[PDB]
């Protein structure tokens, strides 16, 4: 879909906090 | 000229060859093989393609193909100098190197091209449009970080160096994704009040960027080279030769191949791709041949 620049940098961004976070513990 | 990005990336390519003495990837030797077989499928189709769009003249399938063409260039390149290294170290005489854990020039770039957009976004005479071109340079350079914060803790056996390594990374992804936010906000409504708050929201990021590097800095997480022994040198020699030569005619092939695209009526220049093509294939093999016959264990 044509999703908005920001949207889709915040998204990849908890997307990948929520990666690390749960990597170790 | 310096026009050709192809061609010079080909050079850049190169140097990955020219001293194998530390790992490039995290590639095993089997990976190694893997790579260069999937490559080789991967550059024979783009060469098809090459030879195809120049006699049709289909210039944008045509530069998808060069682009495709030197991506498999470089993931050739890059398993044959891993292979290189573990063919080298591998030697009885020579001594094992550590890899580093970040690139530390990558880090720095990262580092200052946060800072420069962080402080764009700051400024008053900054228009809607210029931040959010700087947040995505932000984004990029963290992220960038991120990854290789995940890599760094894979590679790292330490344990108080995993669970930093991914602490570290979590505080810049979060504070990363506050500065967005705030920024988004701003992009809603522009007014001095978003626009200030965007300016403290760069703080934290800042502050665990700094953290970051300081715990990279670190001298036990930096790479140290291989002492690896003239026997070693000599067995990995025939991978690093096929490589380059690879290199050389694959360049060739490039550089004929754009000329035939602006003039597709000349027969010398289509043998001379021809050949180029044929030596790329006779390298590829003698690469595969010669990583089989010096492949470690043995």
């Amino acid at each position: 879909s044509t999703k908005h620049i920001l949207d889709d940098i915040s998204t990849m961004f908890d997307a990948l906090a929520d990666q690390l976070d749960a990597m170790l513990d | 000229k310096e026009c050709d990005n192809a061609l010079r990336q080909l050079e850049t390519v190169r140097e990955l060859l020219e001293n194998p003495v530390q790992p490039i990837n995290d590639m095993s030797y089997f990976g190694c093989l893997d790579s260069v077989m999937e490559n080789s499928k991967v550059l024979g189709e783009a060469m098809t393609g090459i030879s195809q769009n120049a006699k049709n003249g289909n210039l944008p399938e045509f530069g998808d193909a060069i682009a495709t063409a030197s991506k498999a260039l470089c993931g050739f390149t890059e398993a044959a100098a891993q292979a290189a290294y573990l063919v080298g170290v591998s030697d009885p005489n020579s001594q094992a190197g550590q890899q580093g854990l970040v690139e530390p020039t990558q880090f720095a770039r990262a580092n200052q091209a946060i800072q420069m957009a962080c402080q764009s976004l700051g400024e008053p005479g900054c228009t809607q449009a210029q931040v959010l071109s700087a947040a995505t340079i932000v984004a990029k350079h963290t992220s960038a970080l991120c990854n290789s914060c995940r890599l760094a803790s894979a590679r790292t056996a330490n344990p108080t160096a995993k669970r930093q390594f991914v602490q570290s990374a979590k505080e810049v992804a979060n504070s990363t994704a506050n500065l967005v936010k705030t920024i988004k906000a701003l992009d809603g409504d522009f007014t001095e009040e978003n626009r200030a708050q965007c300016r403290a929201a760069t703080a934290p990021l800042l502050e665990a960027v700094d953290n970051l590097s300081a715990f990279a800095s670190n001298p036990e997480f930096s790479s140290v080279p291989a002492q690896i022994s003239p026997e070693g040198r000599a067995a990995m020699e025939p991978i690093v030769i096929s490589a380059k030569t690879m290199l050389e005619s694959a360049g060739g092939l490039i550089q004929t191949a754009r000329a035939l695209a602006v003039n597709p009526r000349d027969p010398p220049r289509w043998s001379v791709l021809a050949g180029h093509s044929r030596t790329v294939s006779d390298s590829i093999k003698k690469l595969i041949t010669s990583m089989r016959d010096k492949a470690p264990g043995q």
